[PDB]
RNA sequence: AAACUCCAGUUGACACAAAAUAGACUACGAAAGUGGCUUUAACAUAUCUGAACACACAAUAGCUAAGACCCAAACUGGGAUUAGAUACCCCACUAUGCUUAGCCCUAAACCUCAACAGUUAAAUCAACAAAACUGCUCGCCAGAACACUACGAGCCACAGCUUAAAACUCAAA
């Protein structure tokens, strides 16, 4: 959460995505019900923290590799 | 001088009195408290007896000797006893746990003596005779 | 036993040992040491008469002269401690262990056998 | 490396020095790291005793100005 | 081996000390040992009441007998010891200056997770 | 019993104090352990018991020292929050 | 050394000959093994 | 670990019993197994630092001569208040001396305990008095 | 684990012993 | 190869290990002077080491001295030899009021 | 309630009993076990494995003989309790716990982890316990119950111990 404001105005000036913010579960292995049928997922996720705040992995992490998406981490 | 809760040291040169007397004169309150009745006796640094009193001998019976009003009481009449032969200052010697320990203390000042020290002589066995097996209660 | 006027075996080859004052060596004799002092020098004189090299401890005569030594004093322990159950044990593996190295010794130099047999007074016995 | 050892005995020596470290500048040099300097140099020069080599080392940076207090 | 006799003597004059100890002292010499030194720790009140032959005790005098002594001395002199009417109390113990101590680095920690296991 | 008399466990009263002097004793004998010794000598504890009982103070003692380490060392964060809002 | 070191001992040693003069020796001497030590490792000897 | 357990999965989590967090959580939130034991503990530990302040003089010479004694130390779950109990005097005299000297000693003693950084945020300290039966006493008053 | 073993042993060596005792 | 790369050695910053009070010296059961600091002074009671804060090896001397030089007559059992209390006091617990 | 009242309290004298604190330590010994002090003797093995039975040991309880006996204490007696209480609760006291010299040889004798050697990479791994295995050797096991039993044999054991089945019975245990 130091870099949540960093990092989220680096996503919108090179026009791309930042999800800072809890990550609830299932946004990428169920995301048609969440956002619909037609969402497109992420080609790319790029971790500059892979880990949670109680020092585990980011849960997507793992749920990236199920979707086939390609990480980039710090 | 700073107070010392360590009692003067015979043969010492101590500033501390008491109505004149010194630490070795002044007389010795012994408390017994069992779990089952407080006996009382007051005597002289001589080993002279002065006064006793028990919960016993002040009327209460059974489980009513066994209660901190009873050695309160039993307090009283030691002191009481013990202030006719002269007695205003006294060491009180307390040995046991029941629930006269504290009580009978207080007895002791209510009836008119005076306090300097408290000293625990509960008896504790440094390995002695084995005690009574547990109760299964 | 050696007498109580042997000297150590670390004070015994110190020179000029032979002209200190009288009360000096008793003070470096075995009368004035523990028995494992008494030991250390019937071990050191098995080790003279027996073996050929006097100096090599880590030889399977050394360690049977070595043993023997531990054995005789067990002996004398339990002579006077007959209910010593600890020691009883440690003597009757001790005597196992000097068969086992009186076996081994007789399988690889018979001639050095018998020298220790007779030297340290041991009736080989074959086991039942 | 080698330096540790001069780093060791200056601060058992010395202490910490009461100049205070600037972490932020890159090219931030320490009285410890002046007095590992000057050690360096007069090695160089062939001094090889240990115990000889930090006291000329001392000698030379109190001819430069340096406040050199010893701790005991 | 070398021993430690600390030896507390019945409270006496002068005189009566140094027979005890002149008495004591050749008990030793009789049984083999090569006295080294006598020390006087001095008269003081003991730290709790004593009873030795018939008598109780609350001063003693406090005396060391440094000495080499074959190890079957030990057993005739504690006997010699019990007899001795003027010794209130009196112990051999191995002298403390033989055993060496050994170096200490420091305090090692110790592991918690051994602690719970063993 | 061959001991000096009203030296071991003996407070001396300030002023009056009896109650004050009374809890200092009572503090005493607590914290050398003589009270709790008194109690368990009321009847015999068997060894196996004993054991049983040692093994689990000392478990929990360990347990509660380690226990109070983590909360010391996890409160240095209980600071307010440093980035509110994110 | 050792041996060199024991044999000057003995001279100081107790014997029959001077028992009397060294045990009265003793009696007006006193010798102390007290003293306490603090938190910083310092021995503190009595004050005599 | 031991018997008792440690496998938390957030056991690196910062601890952080404030008042604040308190409103800020789940409504379905209920105490995990071993969230009561860090309760259980911190409550031990503010014992720990009160029972230290009474009986050094330091702090207080009035309050060092009363000599208290603590009998119970149990903060609440909310945050917002601490419990702690002190065993009474038999002279009803003496225990008007106490509680009036513990009553102003207290606010003090919040500043105090606000020394232990580790414990800075402590709610303000409710001295209950427990122990003596003070109501029998207060029966005897009447 | 549970003594269901062990409590019948325990019941056949106690029957054993009371029959014993009996002849 | 490079000169810059670190070199194996031992840790020159290395802190010595920890001493308790008593490291190095000898712990004589005459010396009750130093024997009764480890004592309590009301019921003389031995010292856990979490109180004296001497290592194992000192902790077991001072008991085994202690309780060789009450049973032969040098020191008090059941209190601390009043002659010691104004001492250095090493233990860290705290008694009175 | 019974019980004691040759009782209780203080002080002193006082053991063939048991060994606060230390010990929050985790040591010693083959295990069993070992925690007051001192001294003496003393803790096998310069490959490893190797026995229900050989050899030597082995808590508690128990037996035989002679002693000690503070305290505890099966049994027993007494006092309560209860529908009953040959229990739990209270009191008294014995065998016994102790010493000596002999026996007896059993434990949930259990870290419920066989010895020795090696590994931390694979697959981490039924579960739980105590992370998972490899080499090598001895001992041991083959549904439950019958069965810590019967018979045989050996044994200072004679209401004992060790070794240890079968028939009938079941579809589970
Ligand atoms: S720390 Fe070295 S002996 Fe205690
Ligand atoms: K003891
Ligand atoms: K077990
Ligand atoms: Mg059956
Ligand atoms: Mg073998
Ligand atoms: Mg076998
Ligand atoms: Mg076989
Ligand atoms: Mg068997
Ligand atoms: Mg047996
Ligand atoms: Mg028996
Ligand atoms: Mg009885
Ligand atoms: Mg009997
Ligand atoms: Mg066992
Ligand atoms: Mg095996
Ligand atoms: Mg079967
Ligand atoms: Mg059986
Ligand atoms: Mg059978
Ligand atoms: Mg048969």
């Amino acid at each position: 959460r130091q870099f949540s404001y960093l990092i989220e105005n680096m996503a919108r000036d090179c026009g791309e995505y930042a999800h800072t913010r809890y990550f609830r579960g299932g946004m990428l292995t169920n995301a048609r019900l969440l956002f619909g049928p037609t969402v497109r997922l992420p080609d790319l996720i790029i971790f500059l923290h892979t880990l949670n705040n109680i020092f585990e992995p980011h849960v997507a992490v793992r749920d990236a590799a199920k979707m086939n998406i390609p990480t980039v981490g710090i | 001088t700073k107070f010392s809760i360590y009692p003067p040291i015979p043969g010492e040169e101590s500033s501390l009195r008491w109505a004149g007397k010194k630490f070795e004169e002044i007389p010795i309150a012994h408390i017994k408290a069992s779990h089952n009745n407080t006996q009382i006796q007051v005597v002289s640094a001589s080993n002279e007896p002065l006064a006793f009193a028990s919960c016993g001998t002040e009327g209460f019976r059974n489980a009513k000797k066994g209660t901190g009003i009873a050695a309160q009481t039993a307090g009283i009449a030691a002191a009481a006893r013990a202030k006719q032969k002269g007695v205003i200052h006294i060491r009180v010697v307390v040995k046991g746990l029941g629930p006269g320990r504290l009580s009978a203390m207080h007895g002791l000042i209510m009836g008119g003596l005076e306090v300097i020290s408290i000293t625990d002589n509960t008896p504790i066995p440094h390995x002695g005779c084995r005690p009574r097996k547990a109760r299964k209660l | 036993d050696p007498p109580p006027s042997t000297l150590l075996k670390d004070y015994q080859n110190v020179p000029g040992i032979e002209k200190v004052d009288d009360v000096v060596k008793r003070l470096l004799s075995l009368e004035m040491a523990n028995k494992k002092e008494m030991l250390k020098i019937k071990q050191e004189q098995f080790m003279k008469k027996i073996v050929a090299n006097p100096e090599d401890t880590r030889s399977l005569e050394a360690r049977i002269i070595a043993l023997s030594v531990k054995i005789r004093s067990y002996e004398e322990h339990l002579e006077k401690h007959r209910k010593d159950k600890a020691h009883k044990r440690y003597l009757l593996m001790s005597i196992d262990q000097r068969k086992k190295m009186l076996k081994n010794l007789r399988n690889t130099n018979y001639d050095v056998f018998e020298k220790i047999c007779w030297g340290l007074g041991i009736e080989y016995t074959f086991p039942p | 490396y080698h330096e540790d050892r001069i780093r060791a005995k200056f601060y058992s020596v010395y202490g910490s020095g009461q100049r205070a470290f600037d972490l932020f500048n890159p090219n931030f040099k320490s009285t410890c790291q002046r007095f590992v300097e000057k050690y360096t140099e007069l090695q160089k020069l062939g001094e090889t005793d240990e115990e000889k080599l930090f006291v000329e080392t001392g000698k030379a940076l109190l001819a430069e100005g340096v406040i050199l207090r010893r701790v005991g | 081996p070398r021993y430690e006799l600390a030896l507390i003597l019945k409270a006496m004059q002068r005189p009566e000390t140094a027979a005890t100890l002149k008495r004591t002292i050749e008990a030793l010499m009789d049984r083999g040992a090569i006295v080294r030194d006598l020390e006087n720790l001095g008269e003081r009140a003991l730290p709790y009441r004593i009873s030795a032959h018939s008598q109780q005790h609350n001063r003693g005098g406090y005396f060391l007998v440094d000495f080499y002594a074959p190890t079957a001395a030990v057993e005739s002199m504690v006997e010699h010891l019990s007899r001795d009417i003027d010794v209130i109390r009196g112990n051999i113990v191995k002298h403390p200056l033989t055993q060496e101590l050994k170096e200490c680095e420091g305090i090692v920690p110790v592991p918690l997770a051994e602690k719970l296991y063993s | 019993a061959k001991h000096l008399k009203f030296i071991a466990r003996t407070v001396m009263v300030q002023e009056g104090n009896v109650e004050s002097a009374y809890r200092t004793l009572n503090r005493i004998l607590t914290m050398d352990g003589l009270i709790e010794d008194i109690k368990h000598r009321r009847y015999y504890e068997k060894p196996c018991r004993r054991r049983q009982r040692e093994s689990y103070e000392r478990c929990r003692r360990i347990y509660n020292m380690e226990m109070a380490r983590k909360i010391n060392f996890l409160m240095r964060k209980n600071r307010a929050d440093p980035w509110q809002g994110c | 050394r050792e041996v060199l070191q024991l044999q000057e001992e003995v001279k100081n040693f107790i014997t029959r000959e001077n028992l009397e003069a060294r045990v009265e020796a003793a009696l007006d001497s006193r010798k102390n093994y007290n003293w306490a030590i603090t938190r910083e490792g310092l021995v503190v000897r009595p004050q005599r | 670990k031991v018997w008792y357990e440690s496998p938390s999965l957030g056991s690196h989590s910062t601890y952080k019993p404030s008042k604040l967090e308190f409103l800020m959580r789940s409504t379905s939130k209920k105490t995990r197994k071993e969230d009561h034991a860090r309760l259980r503990a911190l409550n031990g530990l503010l014992y720990k630092a009160l029972t230290d302040l009474l009986c050094t003089p330091e702090v207080s010479q009035e309050l060092y001569d009363l000599n208290v004694e603590l009998s119970k130390v149990s903060l609440t779950p909310d945050f917002s208040a601490c419990r702690a109990y002190w065993k009474t005097t038999l002279s009803a005299e003496q225990n008007a001396h106490m509680e009036a000297v513990l009553q102003r000693s207290a606010a003090h003693m919040r500043h105090l305990l606000m020394s232990q950084q580790t414990l800075r945020n402590v709610p303000p300290i409710v001295f209950v008095q427990d122990k003596g039966n003070a109501a029998l006493a207060e029966l005897d008053q009447l | 684990k549970n003594v269901l073993k062990i409590r019948r042993r325990k019941m056949n060596h106690h029957k054993y012993r009371k029959l014993v005792k009996k002849t | 190869s490079n000169e810059d790369l670190p070199i194996s050695m031992e840790n020159p910053y290395k802190e010595p290990l920890k001493k308790c009070i008593l490291c190095g010296k000898h712990v004589d059961y005459k010396n009750v002077q130093l024997l009764s600091q480890f004592v309590s002074p009301f019921t003389g009671c031995i010292y856990g080491r979490h109180i004296t804060g001497l290592c194992g090896k000192k902790q077991k001397e001072i008991t085994k001295a202690i309780k060789r030089a009450q049973i032969m007559g040098f020191m008090p059992v059941t209190y601390k030899d009043p002659a010691y209390l104004k001492d250095p006091k090493v233990c860290n617990i705290r008694y009175r009021e």
